[PDB]
């Protein structure tokens, strides 16, 4: 409030380089004048950081220091910012906090810094599939997945769900069919920004006809990018196989990458039936690659007729009639017991008793 | 560990990134295999014309 | 409006104490279907009639009972091991019975959207298709922890009662189905 | 960056936030006077619910400026740099 | 409201919320400007 | 020194790498007879795996124990007739079976 | 891509064939301009391909 | 950035340690590609000098090699290992501009 009239409008205006808290109603001057350093002094002071003027950073073991400057080691590795370094190095330290994993494994520990890797991924929204992390790290899926679920039943932090565009980017970028090298011909090379949108619109259609929900998002990306790039000129790619491309890729073969491609394949056949020329051409899993662009032309009116007329897996669309069977309820107890036939039928008989004795000697 | 160590999974690449931006911005190289330190190696260019 | 629904309890696992000292090796010499290592594992695994009924029976006395599909089945079961122990020639009790955990399994004849379902209950849900298939969602109405799948089987576990199945079916039904 | 705050007596921007467009960011092709705001920017004070406190890029200057660009980029920290090109 | 922007390259108006990745259609490229205002400003011949 | 005792290998392609989170298991399946001798087996001795194991030298313990889980809870009438019906424990009969399923399954290869 | 100002200063620097005895001076102020001292030139151009 | 640097590439060509004989890290070949951006997510895009100004980044390109080390007494090489990255100068051999 004003000491003079007890207004509180109090505005802060500059008058010629003079900062100044002053009325609105009668001018009079609260507050002026303010201290700030001037170049020789921002030069002349040293920058230091709350890690060591707070006091933290002593009172740290040699386990989580081995653990922080191995989490900072594959953070830069990756070529990840460090804004990401600062995000993982705050989670591990959260995650430490706790004592079930202060007091845990070598391994636990290491899967550990890859979960706090991966969660600082996904938290920003970046693609980063879990087995370069698990390569990377020395770890087995098994335990790893373990030590994940663990972690993240004990803490609660928000999980994102991985993008599958992302993905997709990423692991189109790997392959190595955009500049002609000496290895790969140059009838394999294709356009780079064709084959990813060709591929983002194949995998588009893998999530929104129900392939890409339970099972892996890789096999899928591989099995969409192969589509695409064998659509683009399937004239000199029409003997071409899965193994072949990833040998020419120098890609690691997905097993189930197979299915899924089978699957998508089955998929496009059905929206080819749904347009007219394509089921009056009668094509099939091997000359239908042609014809995938026109397909993801207007595939929305063509999944629509095709869920007119669900994906589940082989196992289940097998004719279910008999879902579920009601099995027949038995609450038969008697009184507490039945008899005591059925103790002695299980007391073991001192023959062989013996036999087992003889034979475990 | 048992778990045979290579170097691939501890090969910074940040590290000559850094160093190479750094002496190129501030200015500022310190040798220290050729006990070397100059400074005002790198100057910013004048756009004035 | 109810589901229309009911679920089915798969295994009903409960611990009972007998009160009294036993040897696990006498026990495993003198019955034929007795499954024991000590250098493996310290527990003496027994089994009847009861539907899928494995008793793991220490030395302490305490017994786990599992693979019941009923409260009064997995009791029976747990009554029933309890006198082959005392058969056995060891002052064994029936004492100290409760349903400790009971796993059931349901299906709603429909596919569910995962990533929707983790989209809009993310605090109480969790997917990660690149480990499990099915999306574990916790609810803390009974404390109940779930799994589905994409292809509308839905198990749950964590319960004490039918009655807290039945009603934590009953409301996560709509949710699902919406 | 907050939008304009829009004056409730004449429900208009303040002479302070009149250059501001609808997402708080000066639009090019109008005059920038002194003390005047070009991103009514707000950053956090904790790093429940955050605070945030307004730290706006303020002109300093004797004379007129005229905005001839504003460029908008994301850097791979999500980070967004605004450059406004003042024209004298 | 929607705010409007173009791109460096394609030069297309694209309409883009707050805090989303600045990006435009059918490019890659991540150079976007903001349109010229409509309000009436006064220039003098001096 | 390494006198060009192995071989580079081209592998590991810097870009990127999947999990695969099966490595090791990769049993083997039964066979008729085999279930019938294996069943056999159980009405002699009952659960105990310990002994089940040791009598099966050519397949494994985990493995026997996959298929006990595997019968209770698709057969429970067969482990029923089992553990009603009982035979005294033979050894040197139950080595020549032993032999016998041996010539057997070599036979099966050479088919 | 000529410059606001440089663009008015070459508008202004255009003569006009108006006769100066038939206007008046404007007053002190007055930008809305009236019809005995003003004059308005309307110049709308859109560039676009053939 | 044409011989130099393969010179001193093949100046520090192998490098071992003391402890635990038999291992080594053998470089055979460095190169400096064509200047990049890592901004997209683990994907590499031609970046112009004009963009690199306007974004207030750095103009260089991925320095990669190709290596050959023994990790269980079994070699294994790589054919392509990113390092750092070299700024690239304007109208040289390698930038985009030349
Ligand atoms: N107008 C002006 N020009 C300067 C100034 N300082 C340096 N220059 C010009 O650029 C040069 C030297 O800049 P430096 O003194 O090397 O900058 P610096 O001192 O290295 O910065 P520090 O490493 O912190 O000391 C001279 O050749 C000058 O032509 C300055 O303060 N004003
Ligand atoms: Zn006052
Ligand atoms: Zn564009």
């Amino acid at each position: 409030r004003c000491p003079d009239c007890g207004s509180t409008e109090l505005v802060e205006d500059s008058h010629y380089s003079q900062s100044q808290l002053v009325c609105s109603d009668c001018g009079c001057v609260v507050t002026e004048g303010v201290l700030t350093t001037t170049f020789s002094d921002e030069g002349n002071l040293r920058e230091v950081t709350y890690s060591r003027s707070t006091g933290e950073n002593e009172q740290v073991s040699r386990s989580q220091q081995r653990g922080l400057r191995r989490v900072r080691d594959l953070c830069r590795v990756l070529q990840l910012p460090p804004t990401f370094e600062d995000t993982a190095v705050a989670y591990y330290q959260q995650a430490y906090r706790h004592s079930g994993i202060r007091a845990a494994r070598l391994q636990k520990k290491e899967v550990l810094v890859g979960c706090c890797v991966l969660i600082t991924c996904r938290q920003h929204n970046w693609p980063l599939t879990m087995g370069a992390i698990c390569t990377l790290l020395y770890a087995d899926l098994d335990v790893f997945s373990s030590t994940y679920m663990q972690i993240v039943k004990l803490l609660g932090l928000d999980v994102p769900s991985l993008c599958l565009a992302e993905l997709v980017k990423t692991y189109c970028s790997s392959f190595k069919l955009f500049q002609a090298s000496p290895s790969v011909p140059a009838k394999y090379v294709e356009d780079k920004e064709k084959m990813l949108s060709r591929t983002m619109q194949l995998v588009e259609l893998a999530n929104e006809t129900w392939l890409v929900t339970g099972r892996h998002p890789l096999p899928v990306i591989t099995a969409a990018t192969f589509l695409a790039w064998q659509s683009l000129q399937p004239a000199d790619r029409l003997s071409c196989s899965l193994a072949r491309f990833c040998k020419l890729a120098n890609v690691d073969l997905p097993y189930p990458a197979s299915s899924r491609l089978q699957e998508l394949l089955a998929v496009l056949l059905r929206m080819a039936e749904q347009l007219a020329w394509l089921r009056v051409l009668r094509l099939d899993k091997r000359s239908v690659v042609k014809h995938i662009g026109d397909l993801l032309q207007h595939r929305q009116s063509l999944v629509r007729s095709a869920f007119r007329d669900l994906l589940l897996p082989p196992c289940m669309l097998k004719s279910p009639k008999r879902i579920c069977p009601v099995p027949p309820v038995s609450t038969v107890t008697g009184d507490e017991n039945i008899s005591d036939s059925e103790i002695e039928q299980y007391l073991r008989t001192p023959q062989e008793v013996r036999d087992f004795q003889r034979a475990q000697a | 560990r048992a778990a045979q160590f290579d170097v691939v999974k501890h090969m910074r690449q940040d590290q000559i990134t850094n160093g190479m931006v750094n002496a190129i911005s501030t200015g500022n190289w310190s040798l220290k295999r050729f006990k070397m330190d100059r400074q005002g190696v790198t100057q910013v260019l004048s756009r004035l014309s | 409006e109810s589901s229309g629904i009911v679920p089915q309890l798969q295994n009903i696992v409960s611990t009972v104490n007998l009160g009294c000292k036993l040897d696990l090796k006498t026990i495993a010499l003198r019955a034929r279907n007795a499954e024991y290592n000590p250098k493996r594992f310290a527990a003496v695994i027994m089994r009847i009639r009861e539907p899928r009924t494995t008793a793991l029976i220490f030395s302490s006395g305490k017994m786990v009972c599992t693979g019941a599909k009923s409260e009064e089945q997995s009791r029976l079961a747990a009554r029933k091991y309890a006198r082959v122990v005392q058969k056995l020639g060891f002052p064994a009790k029936f004492l100290d019975f409760k349903i400790q955990n009971m796993v059931g399994s349901c299906d709603v004849k429909f596919p569910i959207r995962l990533e929707g379902l983790v989209l809009t209950h993310q605090q109480f849900s969790s997917y990660e298709p690149e480990l499990f298939p099915g999306l574990i969602y916790r609810m803390i109405k009974p404390r109940i922890v779930l799994l589905i799948f994409v292809s509308g089987k839905v198990v749950l576990t964590g319960a004490k009662v039918r009655a807290e199945i039945y009603e934590a079916f009953e409301n996560i039904y709509p949710i699902l189905k919406g | 960056v907050m939008g304009p705050m829009l004056d409730a007596a004449t429900r208009k921007p303040i002479w302070r936030h009149e250059i501001l467009d609808a997402d708080g960011i000066c639009s090019p092709g109008e005059k920038v006077e002194n003390k005047q705001v070009l991103v009514n920017k707000s950053m956090p004070t904790v790093t429940q619910q955050p605070q945030y406190k307004d730290v706006p890029i303020t002109y300093k200057g004797a004379t007129d400026s005229y905005i001839e660009k504003v460029m908008i980029s994301s850097n791979a920290e999500d980070a967004f740099l605004i450059k406004m090109l003042l024209r004298q | 409201q929607p705010m409007i922007y173009i791109c460096g390259e394609c030069h297309t108006e694209n309409e883009i919320k707050s805090r989303d990745p600045i990006r435009c259609r059918e490019c890659g490229y991540r150079i976007m400007y903001k349109k010229r205002t409509k309000r009436l400003v006064v220039f003098d011949a001096r | 020194c390494v006198v060009e005792e192995n071989d580079p290998i081209f592998e590991r392609g810097s870009t990127t790498t999947y999990s695969s989170f099966r490595k090791n298991y990769y049993s083997k399946p039964w066979s008729n007879k085999e279930t019938d001798m294996f069943f056999l087996a159980i009405s002699m001795v009952g659960t105990d795996f310990s002994m089940i194991g040791q009598l099966f030298p050519h397949r494994a313990r985990i493995e026997i124990k996959n298929k006990f889980k595997r019968e209770e809870k698709t057969n429970g009438w067969r482990i029923d007739k089992a553990f009603q019906e009982k035979r005294p424990f033979d050894f040197d009969f139950f080595a020549h079976l032993l032999q016998k399923v041996l010539a057997e399954e070599e036979k099966r290869k050479q088919k | 891509i000529v410059q606001d100002e440089i663009l008015a200063h070459r508008l202004g620097l255009i003569p006009i064939h108006a006769d100066p005895r038939l206007f008046e001076y404007r007053n002190q102020g007055d930008e809305e301009g009236t019809e005995i001292d003003t004059l308005q030139f309307r110049l709308q151009v859109r560039c676009t391909r053939n | 950035i044409n011989v130099e640097i393969k010179k001193i590439m093949k100046a520090n060509e192998k490098v071992t340690s003391d402890a635990d004989p038999m291992w080594y890290l053998k470089y055979l070949n460095i190169y400096v590609g064509l200047p990049d951006v890592e901004e997209s997510f683990n994907v590499t895009r031609p970046v112009s000098p004009h963009e690199c100004r306007l974004r207030d980044m750095t103009y260089s390109a991925p320095i990669t090699v190709d290596i050959e080390y023994t990790r269980g007494s079994q070699r294994i090489i790589r054919n392509a290992l990113p390092i750092g990255r070299m700024p690239i100068m304007l109208r040289s051999s390698n930038c985009v501009l030349t």
